[PDB]
């Protein structure tokens, strides 16, 4: 009654709101018989979104 | 009259060297193009503060 | 939006023409050089030979 | 079992894991910063940091 513990209820984010994530399930096949390995982008080390 | 050619602004400038390439400068990339002016000019007529 | 799909069983690979179409590699070209900076690994190895 | 559930309450459980979220997502954002984009791949757009 006399003094009760004040809530903290601003409080601040930096990073990018966001809750839902993408993940890989399952390994693609990037050397295959079909299509040569210069074709993907992987062997090129490019960054995907 | 230098600003005025590397960034959109009013300033009525002549406006020659266009067929050399460039981007809008911001206010970070228009300040530090200011800044190499600024001490250039400085270096030129001998001074310090 | 240049983009390249390998042709397969002989066939040549093609790009896509700013129009929509698919060309070969072979006529006369115009890029600019934004696209050459951008994809300057994968275009070379695709291009050079 | 460690890996059994009582299916008579997966409606609590439900309404339990909603009212976490939302509580977890209750921040504000913050103003980190910007940047200029030096590169041909985007119009000179300012990016965070």
């Amino acid at each position: 009654l006399l003094h009760a513990d004040t809530p903290r209820l601003v409080t601040w984010d930096a990073g990018l709101c966001t809750s839902f994530k993408i993940v890989p399930i399952v390994p693609a096949q990037v050397p295959q018989d079909v299509l040569a390995y210069t074709f993907f982008t992987s062997s090129y080390a490019i960054q995907s979104p | 009259t230098l600003v005025a050619q590397i960034s959109e602004t009013q300033y009525p400038v002549d406006r020659y060297l266009d067929w050399i390439p460039s981007l809008r400068a911001s206010a970070a990339t228009a300040a530090t193009f200011a800044e190499w002016v600024n001490t250039s000019m400085k270096t030129a007529f001998d001074l310090s503060d | 939006d240049c983009r390249i799909s390998f042709g397969m069983n002989g066939a040549a690979p093609m790009i896509r023409d700013e129009t929509g179409m698919m060309v070969p590699f072979e006529g006369n070209w115009i890029f600019p050089l934004a696209l050459w900076q951008m994809n300057t690994r994968y275009f070379n190895q695709q291009f050079d030979a | 079992s460690v890996r059994g559930a009582n299916p008579l309450m997966f409606r609590a459980n439900v309404l339990h894991m909603l009212l976490e979220f939302v509580l977890d997502n209750l921040y504000l954002n913050r103003h980190t910063g910007f940047s200029q984009d030096h590169t041909p791949f985007t119009e000179g757009a300012n990016l965070r940091s």
